[PDB]
């Protein structure tokens, strides 16, 4: 999902449905290869010791001036018009150049 | 915002002593923790990126580690010219949230301070101000617990402290303590007492004068 | 490459802010040059940034009253803030936000302290510190002078117009409740004092005012 | 003429810095509801003697 050949935009993004697999976050949290690392809601240590229901992977490419709006409780040209996260967002945002 | 709260504001490190500056983040930022280096008289530059890789042109004595939330800088075999300010911040997204910062100092031998007091000028009352400063020289450490005594009464409000770089003569520091007084507070008081608390002896340095000569 | 900050330091409220940062050693063709202001007390806040193409973006702390411009012909970039107030009283720094070889590099400059208040222009009054009868004398003599009642920042402080450099320790300006003030001290040995005259010269470049004050070994002849 | 494009295009250049660099953003969404928790990793790493 990070080294994908093709992708979509920030408003017509393809939701990569992830199901029936073990989500190992050890190769993504402490890999020292992702520049933007935002987390909201809860700590990322609880994302590996507590089970959740639905996990979706929204893969899109956006610039750094509009990557700050992908957060609960923001505004702008993306957080109100293109892609908005819910207020009860207990996930993380991982991106790389 | 993710504020990089530091654990210590100062640390006494000698020549060759390992520096340990720990910054505690309220939110996990992965590995995007950088450090600054603000030398007195020079420009602040970035030193460590990804908490382990140094800057180009810098020797390999500056390194560190950290993962997730517990980031600790590890400077092995430091020198006397590396006295600078180290700040904790992030570079994952905009805006860049900055912390307080940690200022280092060279660990040397203890020395008794030399308090030099000065009488205020008579032209300050004509202009409408008041300023009396006490200077300290050849002391250790930098955080000298010096308190002002105004006619026997202690006063801490309005005390303006400032510090400079270390001296190259005997590896000592210098400081200043400017006290700001109004027009009514300057005429009702005549005696100014500056007492510096040190660790070399139990008898402090007491300096006082009379403004009416 | 060394950055140099400049611009006016006295801006009235409800006006248009204007600063100028010059970049020497590298043209505006790769990377970013951002604006970071510094409050008194080790408090930093991000303002904005701009590339070499012309497109910019603002910080989430301000809503719409900040615009950032650039100039590729003179290798400079400006900062513009509308409807300023007392919260904008900070020392603006300029940086270099650029990457290379899968790493990030950044370096700051000298900074320009800007004060936005209702204070007017005041010429400086230098008050020298002459030793009295209760002064302590030894082989190392310490002298100094005080600056109080000047506006605005910055000023210059030297000794004997640059002739005395032994033991000179200049302190930065700290803001009081009303105006700014400084402090300065110099430790001279017995071979120079009272053989040489110590003159504390503090000049004001913002108002072209230079007040010369000498220090005499009271009581002298 | 009279053909405006509100869907403006992005800009990605190698000469730009970290401000306009392409970020492969992968949002890790999590949600708890009345449905049973299924996809967060059903097993973990343990040991045995």
């Amino acid at each position: 999902v990070f080294n994908a050949t093709r992708f979509a935009s920030v408003y017509a993004w393809n939701r990569k449905r992830i199901s029936n697999c073990v989500a190992d976050y050890s190769v993504l949290y402490n890999s020292a290869s992702f520049s933007t690392f935002k987390c909201y809601g809860v700590s990322p240590t609880k994302l590996n010791d507590l089970c959740f229901t639905n996990v979706y992977a929204d893969s899109f490419v956006i610039r750094g001036d509009e990557v700050r709006q992908i957060a609960p409780g923001q505004t702008g040209k993306i957080a109100d018009y293109n892609y908005k996260l819910p207020d009860d967002f207990t996930g993380c945002v991982i991106a790389w150049n | 915002d993710i504020v990089m709260t530091q654990s210590h504001k100062f640390m006494s490190t000698s020549v060759g002593h390992r520096v340990s500056i720990t910054c505690k983040a309220s939110q996990d930022v992965g590995n995007d923790v950088a450090w600054y280096q603000q030398k007195p008289g020079q420009s602040p530059k970035l030193l460590i990126y990804w908490a382990s890789t140094r800057h180009t042109g810098v020797p390999d004595r500056f390194t560190g580690s950290g993962s997730g939330t517990d980031f600790t800088l590890t400077i092995s075999n430091v020198q006397s010219e590396d006295l600078a300010d180290y700040f904790c911040q992030q570079y994952n997204r905009y805006p860049y949230t900055f912390g307080g910062g940690t200022k280092l100092e060279i660990k040397r031998a203890d020395a008794a301070p030399t308090v030099s007091i000065f009488p205020p000028s008579s032209e300050q009352l004509t202009s409408g101000g008041a300023s009396v400063v006490c200077f300290l020289n050849n002391f250790y450490p930098k955080d000298i617990n010096v308190k002002w005594k105004i006619d026997g009464s202690e006063r801490q409000n309005g005390v303006l402290n400032s510090w400079t770089d270390q001296d190259s003569k005997d590896s000592t520091y210098s400081m200043s303590s400017t006290l700001t007084l109004t027009k009514d507070e300057y005429e009702r008081h005549n005696s100014y007492t500056c007492e510096a608390t040190h660790k070399t002896s139990t008898s402090p340095i007491v300096k006082s004068f009379n403004r009416n000569e | 490459v060394q950055l140099q900050e400049s611009g006016p330091s006295l801006v009235k409220p409800s006006q248009t802010l204007s600063l100028t940062c010059s970049v020497t050693g590298d043209s505006i063709t790769n990377g970013y040059w951002n604006w970071i202001r510094k409050f008194p007390g080790n408090k930093l806040e991000y303002m904005g940034y701009i590339s070499y193409s012309g497109s910019t973006y603002y910080s989430p702390s301000l809503k719409s009253r900040i615009s950032i411009t650039r100039d590729t012909s003179k290798n400079q970039h400006y900062l513009q803030l509308n409807s300023v107030t007392s919260e904008d009283t900070a020392t603006y720094y300029c940086a270099s936000d650029y990457h290379g070889s899968k790493y990030y590099f950044d370096y700051w400059g000298q900074g320009t302290t800007l004060t936005v208040s209702s204070a007017k222009t005041t010429p400086p009054s230098v008050y020298p510190l002459a030793p009295g009868s209760a002064a302590q004398t030894n082989s190392m003599v310490t002298l100094g002078c005080l600056v109080k009642g000047y506006f605005p920042e910055p000023v210059t402080v030297t000794w004997n117009s640059g002739s005395l450099s032994s033991g000179v320790h200049t302190f930065p300006a700290v803001l009081q409740s009303d105006l700014y003030t400084l402090s300065s001290s110099v430790t001279v040995p017995s071979s120079t004092w009272p053989s040489e005259t110590v003159t504390c010269n503090v000049a004001h470049p913002a108002s072209s005012t230079k007040v010369d004050k000498k220090i005499v070994p009271r009581d002298c002849g | 003429f009279n053909c405006y494009f509100p869907l403006q295009s992005y800009g990605f250049q190698p000469t730009n810095g970290v401000g306009y660099q392409p970020y492969r953003v992968v949002v890790l969404s999590f949600e708890l509801l009345h449905a049973p928790a299924t996809v967060c990793g059903p097993k973990k790493s343990t040991n045995l003697v």
